[PDB]
């Protein structure tokens, strides 16, 4: 059994579609466990200056009790099979997924529709999560990674709708009205943009039939079976700078506007970001590691910790990086790590692509690891990509990539471009934009 | 030692941390500009002192 | 035939390091590879160096060399880094060839 | 918290081609810079001679 | 082909093999021992914890360098996983190169050369390491837990003490490796792989001889209480009682009585209404908190009890609450549906464990070195269910009349001692 | 004072009442010597039983007295030294506070032997809670006791001390005479008592260094 | 800083040039002629001033 064989072995996903327009997928196997859940393609990125927050207040209410079965009941009946429930939502994308035995996918499939269909949205309910939304607003507050990263987007998409973060403003939270919710949840919640996705030991034909029955509700017009365009969000080289000498370390991330989703260049930046990596302190690699920046960040003692991204988005993304460090070895870390982007655009190698590729690979095969992760991926996959894509064509297409692809990509986007940036915490040492916009030509 | 020669070598050093990344205020105006004027007159004088007086 | 005994006991007595009480290990350049095997070294064997080399610097400045019978004997000198020295250049090269690759 | 800030309006000083949000800011780009970059160019050329 | 078999070799030195071909495309080898801090003794405390951290340092196969270039160049990964009683060696790599990351694997485990430099250069990151996992507030209680509940073996720190950071030497490190890096006490387990290959590496390459080595002294329970008044505005406290050790009927018991008490939550940020010990603490406090059944099994013995976390002004009435429902619980207050649910959860719950590759290959690892053997999932599903509403109510009772220990970190002025529960 | 101080009246915020616990804490920190203390709730400030137990912890060994010299006037000492061949020392601990007290030994060995002096100690404890306290041994203690009282105010931080606080806990004075008659007028059986309120009492210990042979209470 | 010699910005650097400067104990009179060359040269400069004034 070879990598190849193997990969060519893995069963295919299946599609079908209902009259509704909802859209259901799975890939079998042979586990007494699986995972099920609707990808619905709604987020913050749909919502507006009123409703921002409301995505997420619904998120809280998705688990609260049904018209068919009020909270205790709902959860009682959940709890009591073993079943766990949990989900998210995103920028433009949410989910709610249940993992349990096959023995269930068909009851689990009527409970889910249940809970994107037919939410209680309890008058009273809305007011209690309303102080624990504002709670979790104060605990999210002080995660410097994620308030830098909302503020990379703040200031990226400054002026538009993914400069929004996902949980809301405080007086959207103050303020969403049961109306509010209930309209979010009816504009958005919508079979043509959900995805029934499911993986484990199920029957596809078992599982679109639950489908049918409970995932019904189809439409007469032609504006309730149309997949809304958003207006593009445009691009701001700029900078956000809160500074705060009193936090321990300093948060810093730098990044330029990604392709988006569709774009096959996406491959090669994953591999780009495959070569500089990440690292933190307690990798125990050290002063070895075949990542260059990590090396230095290990000699030097640049950062307690760095990674790389390449978030996409149907028409836009964010590709760049984010370290923590101590208020006086930021400008060094800056340094290096624009020198490295500029390494890649410049003089990458075909063993530095070599490593890149299989790392790549292994790290697409470990997204897969388990029921629900596959199933993320085929919800994803779907709305995102419209198909999945097996890990026999990414391979395909890894397989593909070159030192000179990698270079000619990463100069695409990289060089001589302006930057985003945001920097939270003691970031005196940090220079200005300028400075930083020069590390971004020769190397 | 340091990751980049501007502030590590003993020569660069020295003209990285006065014309470089010397830290100064945001706001000083036109009338913080004659200290590098008054340094280019004396080069320049220098320059076209020698000259003439090589004749 | 022992040649190189004959030649080499010759140098060493005639190099003269040994007039300061120093081992030939004692008086190599501290280049990078160096530097690296004594750091290294034993506690013991580090600070036995170390005050070998202060005297024979001490004995420099004054103009003076230790007396005859304290001299070290070529068959009695202890290579005690070039073991480590040679890890650290193996190791070195190692790496070298590596990053090429 | 965090989430209460937003990047201010920068209309008073945007390029025009910049001015619009739902534009593509790339596609202006290479003319942002390629202006400013000719200035430069240009300065360099006036002081060369 | 996606019905392979579960082989599972056992060479003559004691060396066990359990392989499993599941066509994956990546594959998960490790490499199983039965060592930990429990068998430290005072002398040389915390030597287990540097141990998990030299795996990088050269061999005399390999060198630092090579290690860690070497299995990245392949996309591998290379990590070590262990309790106060088991060490886990594991590498991850795409099929294809099983061969090259095993190389590695190998040395690690039984060809170390701890040279004096490099260990000496390693021992500061014993703080580091110990920093970021004390971040956890849980992790704190747990180390005084196990030093409450024992006087020895079990009662040893999963991590290194201040004390000894930078006193443990590589005369130590051999030491521990030669008398518990032993044939008869590891097992070479992997997915990915066919039986006939990796029991050939096996056979071939593992070498260290057999025998037990040093065994452990007995793990003696002392039912002590450590209390570490810290300020924090949250009170985390575990109170426990000596339960079933690793096999018996008994853990059984404990594990249907954990998830009828309360064994963590199943729908986010919602309540849990079949957690009779959660239930009953929300019914006393106002405000935020968390109870949760605590559960542990070991080679020698094992704890059962709760672990709550709360605010400081009400811990006293939500640890109270907490014992209420296991005297309740002891006192017949356990429903027949209850065992029912409990053991459906408990099934699942297993069930999705060896969902992913970390958790199937530590699943075969971890019982074909206490037994070279394989429990297939029906027997499990079969021992389990095969519990009575009586069982449970027993563990119950075992637990509020057996002596206990307890561990609370936080602003104490209203956690209770012991002896007032 | 009347004419500068302000600050004025009333008893403050009261201390709570002290709460006995017996607990058990232990120091793991490797050093060669292991110091262990033992006790039980002792007498309480001003406390009848307290004589009894200074007159006890004088009987058992209240320090040395002799530079380098050993103390053969100490039951606790000359027991634990012939139970260990190696370094030590071990003493009556005791102390007064208002509201309560505490009452034990402390011992220091090093770290092998820790056990076997703790034991050690602890039987001398027992042995005396048995009447084996000769009449003659509290006749003794009772100098000794009288001794250091007097001894204590030689200097002018122990003279003011001693003053003040009894001038405190009481606005009085006792005659110097009147302390050494409450102490003497101290009977055997008294003494026998105290000691037999620790072996019988709940206890509380504390432990520092390598306690690898360190015994707990729960073994003594 | 307490003295002078080590905190203002010019004596600072005659202090660690020429007074607490770390030299080798034994250096030699081959050690010598770097200081000469500069007074040749503090020479050379003062009498050639006094010719070129003539
Ligand atoms: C601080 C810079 C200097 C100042 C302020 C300065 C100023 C002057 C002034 C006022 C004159 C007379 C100009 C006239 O002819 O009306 C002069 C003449 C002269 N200077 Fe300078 N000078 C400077 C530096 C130098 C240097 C460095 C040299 C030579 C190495 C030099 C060489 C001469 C010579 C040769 C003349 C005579 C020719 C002439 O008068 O045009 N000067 N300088
Ligand atoms: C590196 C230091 C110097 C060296 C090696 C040097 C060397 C010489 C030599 C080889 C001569 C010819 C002597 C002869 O007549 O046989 C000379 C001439 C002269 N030097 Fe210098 N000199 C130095 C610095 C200076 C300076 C700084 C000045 C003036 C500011 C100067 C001014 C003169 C003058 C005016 C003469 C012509 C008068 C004479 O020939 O005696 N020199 N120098
Ligand atoms: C007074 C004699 C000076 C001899 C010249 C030696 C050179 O140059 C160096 O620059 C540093 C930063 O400015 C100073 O701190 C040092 O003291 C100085 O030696």
């Amino acid at each position: 059994a070879t990598y190849a064989q193997t990969l060519q072995n893995i069963p295919e996903t299946n599609v079908t579609t209902l009259d509704n327009g909802l859209r259901v997928a799975s890939e079998e196997s042979s586990q007494p466990t699986c995972t099920v859940g609707v990808w619905i393609g709604a987020g913050s990125r749909y919502e507006n200056e009123k409703n921002n927050g409301a995505g997420y207040f619904v998120e809280h209410l998705a688990f609260k009790g049904t018209k068919k079965r009020p909270c205790a009941a709902f959860e009682k009946e959940v709890e009591s099979m073993g079943a766990h429930f949990n989900g998210y939502t995103s920028r433009e994308q949410t989910a709610f997924y249940i993992k349990a035995l096959s023995k269930d996918m068909p009851k689990v499939v009527e409970l889910l529709a249940d809970v994107v269909q037919n939410c209680a949205l309890e008058e009273s309910q809305i007011e209690k999560e309303r102080g624990v939304i504002l709670q979790e607003l104060k605990e999210m507050d002080n995660d410097m990674t994620n308030v830098t990263f909302d503020y990379l987007h703040a200031t990226a998409f400054q002026g538009t709708a993914l400069a929004r973060t996902v949980e809301g403003t405080t007086e959207n939270i103050k303020h969403l009205t049961r109306a509010d919710l209930a309209s979010y949840i009816d504009t958005h919640f919508k079979a043509p943009r959900m995805v029934l996705a499911a993986a484990g030991g199920i029957s596809h034909k078992e599982l679109v039939d639950a489908a049918r029955q409970h995932f019904s509700g189809v439409s007469f017009t032609y504006k309730e079976d149309a997949v809304p365009i958003l207006p593009r969000c445009r691009f701001t080289g700029s900078e956000i700078r809160a500074r705060d000498d009193a936090l321990p370390v300093a948060h810093v991330a730098l990044a330029v506007e990604g392709p988006g989703w569709a774009d096959p260049d996406n491959v090669v930046l994953h591999v780009a970001n495959a070569i500089i990596g990440r690292y933190d302190r307690t990798f125990g690699g050290g002063k070895h590691l075949s990542s260059r920046l990590a090396a230095l960040a290990v000699e030097h003692k640049l950062c307690h910790s760095f990674q790389t991204f390449n978030t996409s988005y149907s028409d836009t993304g964010l590709f760049g990086f984010h370290f923590v460090a101590d208020p006086l070895s930021i400008d060094d870390m800056m340094f290096c790590a624009q020198g490295e982007w500029m390494r890649l655009c410049t003089s990458t190698t075909e063993s530095e692509v070599k490593r890149a590729k299989n790392h790549l690979r292994s790290a697409m095969v470990a997204q897969l690891d388990g029921t629900t992760p596959v199933c993320e991926t085929i919800g994803s996959h779907l709305l995102n990509y419209g198909r999945r894509i097996s890990l026999e064509e990414w391979d395909s297409r890894i397989s593909a990539v070159d030192a000179r692809m990698v270079r000619d990509v990463c100069s695409k986007y990289i060089y001589d471009k302006c930057p985003a940036l945001a920097a939270v915490g003691p970031i005196e040492q940090l220079l200005d934009y300028n400075r930083i916009r020069s590390g971004m030509y020769w190397i | 030692m340091a990751p980049n020669i501007r502030k590590s070598h003993p020569l660069l050093k020295m003209i990285n941390n006065s014309l470089i990344d010397l830290p100064a205020p945001s706001n000083i105006s036109a009338w913080w500009n004659f200290g590098s004027l008054l340094a280019v007159c004396l080069m320049t004088q220098i320059l076209t002192g020698l000259l003439l007086a090589m004749h | 035939g022992r040649l190189m005994d004959r030649i080499r006991k010759w140098y060493y007595n005639a190099a003269g390091f040994n007039k300061y009480g120093l081992m030939r290990d004692d008086t190599l350049y501290e280049d990078d590879d160096v530097k690296e095997a004594l750091k290294r070294l034993p506690e013991d064997l580090y600070n036995e160096r170390m005050f070998r080399i202060k005297r024979a610097l001490d004995l420099s400045l004054k103009h003076r060399i230790l007396p005859k019978e304290q001299w070290v004997k070529y068959e009695e000198d202890k290579p005690y880094l070039e073991p480590y020295l040679k890890e650290v250049i193996r190791e070195r090269l190692e790496r070298e060839a590596w990053n090429k690759k | 918290v965090h989430n209460d800030v937003t990047v201010p309006d920068f209309s008073a000083y945007r390029r025009e081609d910049v001015m619009d949000a739902t534009t593509s800011s790339q596609t202006s780009s290479e003319d942002r810079k390629g202006f400013s970059y000719l200035v430069t160019a240009t300065a360099c050329v006036a002081t060369a001679y | 082909p996606g019905a392979e078999d579960l082989e599972i070799t056992k060479l003559p030195n004691g060396l066990i093999i359990a392989s499993l071909e599941n066509f994956s495309p990546a594959s998960r080898i490790g490499v199983f021992i039965k060592a930990g801090s429990r068998y430290e003794t005072t002398a040389n405390l915390g030597t287990a914890h540097l141990l998990r951290l030299a795996s990088p340092l050269t061999t005399k196969g390999a060198s630092s360098f090579r290690i860690t270039r070497g299995i990245e160049a392949v996309g591998g990964s290379l990590s070590v996983y262990s309790t106060r009683e088991k060490m886990t060696y594991c590498v991850e790599c795409l099929r294809d190169h099983v061969d090259t990351v095993m190389e590695y694997l190998l040395n690690v485990t039984t060809a170390p050369e701890f040279r004096p430099w490099e260990v000496t250069d390693l021992q500061p990151q014993l703080k580091v390491d110990k920093a970021v996992a004390f971040q956890s507030p849980q992790v704190g209680v747990l180390e005084n837990l196990h030093a409450a509940a024992y006087k020895t073996a079990l009662a040893n720190p999963l991590y290194c003490p201040d004390y000894r950071i930078g006193k443990i030497t590589s005369e130590q490190l051999h030491h521990f490796v030669q008398n518990n890096f032993t044939s008869a006490r590891m097992a070479l387990v992997g997915i990915g792989v066919k039986h006939s290959d990796l029991k050939q590496v096996a056979e071939q390459f593992l070498n260290i001889r057999s025998g037990a080595g040093t065994s452990s002294a007995k793990a003696t329970y002392w039912g002590g209480e450590i209390r570490e008044q810290n300020g924090h505005s949250l009170v985390h406290a575990a109170v426990v009682t000596e339960g079933a050790a690793v096999g018996s009927a008994e853990a059984n018991a404990f594990s249907v009585l954990q998830h009828v008490l309360g064994a963590g939550p199943l729908i986010k940020r919602g309540s849990s209404v079949t957690s009779k010990l959660y239930q009953g603490v929300a019914k006393a406090t106002t405000q935020p908190f968390d109870a949760s059944a605590f559960n542990v099994n070991y080679s020698d013995s094992g704890l059962f009890g709760f672990y709550t976390i709360s605010q400081a002004a009400h811990a006293g009435e939500v640890i109270r609450a907490a014992m209420n429902q296991l005297k309740a619980a002891a006192q017949g207050g356990v429903t027949e549906e209850d065992v029912t649910k409990a053991k459906n959860q408990l099934k699942a719950t297993y069930l999705m464990s060896v969902e992913t590759a970390q958790g199937l290959l530590n699943e075969i690892g971890s019982e074909a070195l206490l037994s070279g053997t394989h429990t297939a999932p029906s027997v499990v599903a079969q021992k389990i269910d095969s519990v009575t509403s009586a069982d449970v109510v027993n563990a119950a009772k075992k637990f509020v009349s057996g002596k206990k220990s307890m561990a609370a970190s936080g602003d104490l002025g209203s956690t209770p001692f012991l002896d007032e529960l």
